[PDB]
């Protein structure tokens, strides 16, 4: 980063990094994971696995 | 998958999709017109043309 920049964005426009305001690091930022429940089992009728 | 959009894998794989090219290929130079309405049948590439 250059000196004047606190925080940066990426191509969609939604914040990738920051810069401390206190100390001088950089760091990205990825956004916590998530997903869908997927759920893997047969007919009522055969188990219940 | 970073900004929220989730794009989920497709359940046929290239490696896949190109063994069922190479396959549809295959039946092509060898069985020729008779694998698609029914068993394999092999001729020469020489009489099929």
């Amino acid at each position: 980063f250059l000196p004047f920049q606190q925080f940066g964005r990426d191509i969609a426009d939604t914040t990738d990094a920051v810069r401390d305001p206190q100390t001088l690091e950089i760091l990205d930022i990825t956004p916590c994971s998530f997903g869908g429940v997927s759920v893997i089992t047969p007919g009522t009728n055969t188990s219940n696995q | 998958k970073f900004n929220g959009l989730t794009v989920l894998p497709p359940l046929l794989t290239d490696e896949m999709i190109a063994q069922y090219t190479s396959a549809l290929l295959a039946g092509t130079i060898t069985s020729g017109w008779t694998f698609g309405a029914g068993a394999a049948l092999q001729i020469p590439f020489a009489m099929q043309m």
